[PDB]
RNA sequence: CAGAUCUUGGUGGUAGUAGCAAAUAUUCAAACGAGAACUUUGAAGGCCGAAGUGGAGAAGGGUUCCAUGUGAACAGCAGU
RNA sequence: CUGGGUCGGGGUUUCGUACGUAGCAGAGCAGCUCCCUCGCUGCGAUCUAUUGAAAGUCAGCCCUCGACACAAGGGUUUGU
């Protein structure tokens, strides 16, 4: 399925590169039907995707 | 495979003479073969036969 | 005999090599070998001890722009011994000579390769040591 | 046949090997290979090398 | 038995050698397939992402010149296929690479 | 390899030889060492000892 | 009508040939699916390296925007 | 004729002495002393010992008889 739609509202509600958000790779079939930001915004709150952090850069 | 070897040589007149050489060769590793045919052969105004 | 074996030549016409004796030369430029006969476009090679027509181009004003014969004492390309030991000195070198084949000068400096010791007795006799 | 030692490290040289060199002073050398060809044509001190003959009897290695 | 499973130390860099720069990690991954298929000899070979990481570990210019390879082969034990039997590669770390077997293992 | 067709006689092909030196060192590299006794005799005992 | 380097339409040999080489690079697993070198997710390795392979505009395009679906045709292989 | 295949082992060979630890080594500086005083603790490029060590070594090198599994099969034909 094309979880593409989803990636893209993914970034905008959390305010975000889509590099960042992590759509959940064992739950695709519950993404799938998630496509209105009333739901994404809810499928945040349950974990079921996040925001990844930024890669590193130590100035060390 | 290749390997040296080193000799004297008594060429006469030579500016080599009676001193030593260093000479590439070659290694021919040959086992004894086994006789198991023989074949005549006749003369003909064509060829051989 | 008159055995010369064959060793690597390793100055071709245009070679520049330093001058090793008292004449007050200081560079011979070769213009052509003694005794190649050649082929189809390809620069005579002169080897170590081989009689070799220069070009003083570097030196006293008397010797300077005119054809004198030289030989080669130390050439640069490492050549064989027929022994198997690959001899090659520091620098190209030289020494001016009559046709009739004895020195000009009268004092060689620096070693002399074998070659040319057993070839020109006249350079052999002030030869410094003949390495 | 003679065998010549090295001038930059121990190792006998035999007949067939190597190559020599003569400097413009009077001083032939025998070099075995072109990794102690390079090393003295360089000057590299033949006892700071830690695979030369002479660096191992300076520091008395093995004995 | 068809449920065997073995370790193996498959050596990569006698596999790679004489390769381009940017086609010798992909080319790794075949001289792989080409190993189970051989020793074991069932057409599907399922390589485990964990080793996918520790054959790219490096870069694609370098491979580890030997890699730690356990050939699990499988019944089709937690799927169901056309062929009855595939192997399961996966990834053994170890520090060491000397007087290392080709031991079996318990299933 | 095959007997000679041409007759020889000169100086050259009538030479009898007699060897000093079949050398033997490694060809896998610039070898340095004849034989193994003597390579082992050079370097010593080892970290492999 | 045999022709005019004739007009229009059509078909060959060439030919399954030239070719699909400008700018470093892809791999492993999983999903729907009839089907997967290419679609989507995840893991890894790379690049564009803020005078950008980034974020917005003016000319110009005019519905390409967004969603659901399709496997005639086009996207010089393929394609969910 | 048991066969070769893989991993390992040694031989060769390439480069030059690994990580780790210890040193009353180490040009100096800093902190603390019953101020003893080459006293004690620190940073310190490097050098020394363990160390011809470490690593690569056929993919077109050599020998093994050590571990492992595999090995006589499958497809297309041909008649005086």
């Amino acid at each position: 399925s094309m979880l593409r739609l989803q990636k893209r509202l993914a970034s905008s509600v959390l305010r975000c590169g889509k590099k960042k958000v992590w759509l959940d790779p064992n739950e695709t079939n519950e993404i799938a039907n998630a496509n209105s930001r009333q739901q994404i915004r809810k499928l945040i709150k349950d974990g079921l995707i996040i925001r990844k952090p930024v890669t590193v850069h130590s100035r060390a | 495979g290749m390997t040296h070897i080193v000799r004297e040589v008594d060429r006469p007149g030579s500016k080599v003479n009676k001193k030593e050489v260093v000479e590439a060769v070659t290694i021919v590793e040959t086992p004894p073969m086994v006789v198991v045919g023989i074949v005549g052969y006749v003369e003909t105004p064509r060829g051989l036969r | 005999s008159g055995a010369k074996f064959r060793i690597s030549l390793g100055l071709p016409v245009g070679a520049v090599i330093n001058c090793a004796d008292n004449t007050g030369a200081k560079n011979l430029y070769i213009i052509s070998v003694k005794g190649i006969k050649g082929r189809l476009n390809r620069l005579p090679a002169a080897g170590v001890g081989d009689m070799v027509m220069a070009t003083v181009k570097k030196g006293k004003p008397e010797l300077r722009k005119k054809v004198h014969p030289a030989v080669v004492i130390r050439q640069r390309k490492s050549y064989r011994r027929k022994d198997g030991v690959f001899l090659y000195f520091e620098d190209n070198a030289g020494v001016i000579v009559n046709n009739k084949g004895e020195m000009k000068g009268s004092a060689i400096t620096g070693p002399v390769a074998k070659e040319c010791a057993d070839l020109w007795p006249r350079i052999a006799s002030n030869a410094g040591s003949i390495a | 046949m003679k065998v010549e030692l090295c001038s930059f490290s121990g190792y006998k040289i035999y007949p067939g090997h190597g190559r020599r060199y003569a400097r413009t002073d009077g001083k032939v050398f025998q070099f075995l290979n072109a990794k102690c060809e390079s090393a003295f044509l360089s000057k590299r001190n033949p006892r700071q090398i830690n695979w030369t003959v002479l660096y191992r009897r300076k520091h008395k290695k093995g004995q | 038995n068809e449920v065997v499973t073995r370790e193996y130390t498959i050596n990569i860099h006698k596999r790679i050698h004489g390769v381009g720069f940017k086609k010798r990690a992909p080319r790794a991954l075949k001289e792989i397939r080409k190993f189970a298929m051989k020793e074991m000899g069932t057409p599907d070979v399922r390589i485990d992402t964990r080793l996918n990481k520790a054959v790219w570990a490096k870069g694609i210019r370098n491979v580890p010149y030997r890699i730690r390879v356990r050939l699990s082969r499988k019944r089709n034990e937690d799927e169901d296929s056309p062929n009855k039997l595939y192997t399961l590669v996966t990834y053994v770390p170890v520090t060491t690479f000397k007087n290392l077997q080709t031991v079996n293992v318990d299933e | 390899l095959r007997k000679s067709l041409l007759v020889q006689t000169k100086r050259r092909a009538l030479e009898k030889i007699d060897l000093k030196f079949i050398d033997t060192t490694s060809k896998f590299g610039h070898g340095r060492f004849q034989t193994v006794e003597e390579k082992k005799a050079f370097m010593g005992p080892l970290k492999k000892d």
